RNA sequence: GAGCUACCUAAAAACAAUUUUAUGAAUCAACUCGUCUAUGUGGCAAAAUAGUGAGAAGAUUUUUAGGUAGAGGUGAAAAGCCU
RNA sequence: UCUCCAGGCAUACGCGUAUAACAACUCGGAUAACCAUUGUUAGUUAAUCAGAAUAGGCAAUAAUCACACUAUAAAUCACCUAUAACUUCUCUGUUAACCCAACACCGGAAUGCCUAAAGGAAAGAUCCAAAAAGAUAAAAGGAACUCGGCAAACAAGAACC
């Protein structure tokens, strides 16, 4: 199974292959994290909107950017926005990121 | 060298050495204005 | 309309329609070349 | 009580004085445009042949040529003039080098020639991202800044004139058009301008180089296409200023190749040309985003800095823009000139042996940190 | 001999503004065509000019390369077109 | 400097030195000036502009700001598995007022940007005839013109075979 494979049966086939059970919704622990007001970023809504506008319109010189450019850009901007929380939480310095990394199992 | 065959090179071949040179060049006055370092030459059409 | 401008130059068309490789492709074309060689033409083909 | 008509040239006549008045008529439309977008649109809508200036270029002595095209003075050194656990940064930066060079597993490039170049890109992206993250607590502005990867920075300007030498337009006077289209490896844009490095109207005895020949003799070629003034983002973006630019020298221009080509002296010149061209394009584009152009020169010096690396060695540059009045009409009486500061390239580390980086220099890391710690006042 | 023209194949391109039941619809440019008149008639031109007109998101127009050849080809048949 | 006109700059295809300077004043430009002519000498500079390893496995899901939608004419290598190789800049295009029309032809000629900041000059001098061509204005009348309201009009509306 590689990137371009498109399972005909969708998740049901993927659940069978990996021997996993599906629960709708994210874990309650994860959900409760952002309900806390302290996690809320300063000017969160405006910065996210600016990220969307920059990803889709401002970043390029062209009238209408293409998905092969803004799709990577929107995610990279979001991670940087979330990565700014190191001011509140010094622990976030113990994680790092790599790109285009190969994963494999048998 | 011009007007001669070069030995065809294949992986692992020797270096191509031209012991006597067939290329003749002449230094020419620039028609236009050139930087002081630049020098103009007229060279045979087969010279790289 | 005004006539006389039927030549619309294109080097790709010219060499493909009347060139050396085109003439040698068929025996009739080779005989064309032989005739021009016997006359002494400076230009055997385009 | 005699109302004599003003002594001005005809608007419609076929003369030089009449044409100049028609030039002012067009320029007045720019002065009267409220939006910054209209000013740029009016200033760039007409396309003509322009020299294409490459910040990274193999032409000999391109740095001196670039100064003339920009009216930039280059001063060797740094511009005249918080505990941050240097050990912690050293550990993180060393990890960045090891991660890409020794630890990550990826599908290697097919080319077999990009492998070295791709490796240099990977580490520089890692080094920039981590430092902008680790240094954010000390400098809060970096938290709100925008990090760009290989985004386009564009500047278009007129400087000088020439007489057309041939054709139906022989003898006509035409301005020399230049454009810089640049794609810095990384750049940081902030919403507040940095403090100036010297007062506007600052004067030094150093003289900008004068080139006897035309731009062509330095191998430079003209094309006609869209004129663009771009800072890396559109004018609507709040983050309209620049903080730092990171450039990676192409492998073609790296030290070992240059020595073999016998152009040893060009090792430093390659760095300087990239800094002068890239930073003038960025600061000039920032100034025009604020409404300043040749006929409305900047009231505030515009500042930006760049670190230029070949992947191992690093050089640091500071640029201050004082003049957008580079045209013949606007530069006739101008005492101002643009300033660039640069330092010799120094290695950041020597080699990676085993799983430990060897030869890491703290001094170079401080300069990167000091650049990233610059803040608006 | 299909660099013109007829038809076809492949790869491409262009179409503003204004209205509309939303389209081989309407108004009208660019663009394509060529209704009527005058001029021109060894002419600017071996078919044009100047006006006036027709279509103008389509069975539209246009570009590049290829194809079909005279006992033939092509033809929304004018026995029209194939330098 | 003035008066006036309003398709210009690039690329493609094509053309092949018509490019630029000097010197000439035979020929060429349908005349001069000046050169588009003759002779000599020069020119167009690119790693970014432009041109020029192998064997297997495999794909239901348009475009139109692609979201909502609607539609019908049904509409563009990659990725993976193995094998092999394990650091490179040479070559070619680049000038011009240019091409197809026997001509320095009121013709034909694709795309991008822009509409005057770019590009240009309708008058060799004089005269104010007829006829001829084009433009404007018209007392009273208003199709009486003519094969026909052709052409023109301060009109450009209606209707029927
Ligand atoms: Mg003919
Ligand atoms: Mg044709
Ligand atoms: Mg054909
Ligand atoms: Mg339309
Ligand atoms: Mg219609
Ligand atoms: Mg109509
Ligand atoms: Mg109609
Ligand atoms: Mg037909
Ligand atoms: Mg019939
Ligand atoms: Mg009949
Ligand atoms: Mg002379
Ligand atoms: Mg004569
Ligand atoms: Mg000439
Ligand atoms: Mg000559
Ligand atoms: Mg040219
Ligand atoms: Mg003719
Ligand atoms: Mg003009
Ligand atoms: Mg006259
Ligand atoms: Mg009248
Ligand atoms: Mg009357
Ligand atoms: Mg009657
Ligand atoms: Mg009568
Ligand atoms: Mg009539």
């Amino acid at each position: 199974f590689h990137q371009r494979c498109r399972l005909l049966e969708g998740m049901k086939q993927a659940l069978w292959l990996t021997k996993t059970k599906l629960i709708e919704g994210l874990p309650k622990k994860v959900l409760s994290l952002v309900d806390d007001p302290a996690n809320h970023i300063e000017n969160q809504e405006q910065r996210v909107l600016d990220i969307i506008s920059h990803a889709r319109l401002w970043h390029s010189t062209e009238d209408i950017p293409k998905r092969e450019t803004y799709c990577p850009l929107i995610v990279d901007s979001l991670i940087q926005l979330c990565k700014s929380q190191i001011l509140k939480h010094p622990s976030l310095a113990r994680r790092t990121s790599a790109q285009n990394c190969t994963l494999a199992t048998t | 060298a011009r007007n001669v065959l070069y030995p065809l090179y294949q992986l692992g071949g020797p270096q191509l050495r031209v012991f006597r040179t067939n290329f003749f060049i002449q230094l020419v006055r620039p028609g236009t204005a050139q930087p002081e370092d630049t020098v103009q030459f007229r060279i045979p059409m087969e010279m790289t | 309309r005004a006539r006389g401008n039927e030549y619309q130059p294109s080097n790709i068309k010219r060499k493909h329609k009347h060139g050396w490789v085109r003439r040698l492709s068929t025996p009739a074309g080779v005989q064309v070349i032989l005739r021009r060689m016997l006359k002494g033409r400076k230009s055997l083909s385009h | 009580v005699a109302r004599y008509p003003p002594i001005v040239a005809s608007m419609t006549a076929d003369s030089k004085a009449a044409r100049q008045r028609r030039v002012q008529r067009w320029q007045a439309t720019v002065h009267a445009a409220p939006s910054v977008d209209e000013k740029i649109r009016i200033l760039t809508k007409m396309q003509f042949k322009k020299y294409v200036v490459h910040p990274q270029i193999s032409a000999l002595n391109a740095d001196r040529w670039y100064q003339s095209f920009t009216k930039t003075v280059f001063v060797s050194g740094l511009p005249p003039a918080p505990s941050l656990d240097l050990a912690a940064l050293r550990a993180a930066v060393c990890d960045c080098i090891l991660q890409e060079q020794v630890y990550v597993r990826r599908r290697r490039p097919r080319s077999l020639f990009d492998r070295r170049q791709a490796l240099a890109s990977s580490i520089l992206d890692q080094v920039v991202r981590t430092l902008v993250n680790l240094l954010a607590p000390l400098n809060p502005v970096l938290s709100t800044a925008a990090l760009d990867c290989k985004r386009s920075v564009d500047f278009y300007w007129l400087r000088g004139e020439e007489r057309i030498p041939a054709g139906h337009r022989k003898g006509h006077i035409d301005a020399l058009r230049y454009q810089i289209n640049d794609k810095p490896h990384n750049q940081i844009r902030i919403s507040k301008q940095l403090p100036e490095f010297v007062p506007l109207d600052y004067s030094i005895p150093t003289e900008i180089p004068v080139m006897k020949c035309k731009p062509d003799k330095l191998p430079l070629f003209r094309r006609q296409y869209e004129n663009s003034i771009f800072t890396g983002s559109k004018t609507a973006d709040p983050c309209c200023y620049g903080h730092t630019q990171f450039h990676l020298i192409p492998d073609r221009l790296k030290r070992e190749r240059l020595i073999r080509q016998n152009q040893a002296e060009q090792v430093e010149a390659v760095f300087r040309a990239n800094a002068i061209a890239s930073l003038f394009a960025w600061t000039g584009a920032q100034a025009m985003y604020q409404g300043f152009w040749s006929e409305a020169d900047v009231t505030r010096p515009f500042v930006s800095q760049a670190v230029i690396t070949d992947g191992k060695y690093f050089s640091f540059f500071c640029y201050q823009l004082n003049t957008l009045a580079l045209t013949v009409q606007a530069d006739q009486n101008n005492p101002r000139k643009n300033l660039c500061w640069g330092s010799q390239s120094q290695p950041l580390y020597e080699t990676v042996e085993d799983n430990d980086v060897k030869g890491f220099d703290d001094g170079t890391l401080l300069q990167i940190v000091h650049f990233l710690l610059n803040k608006p006042r």
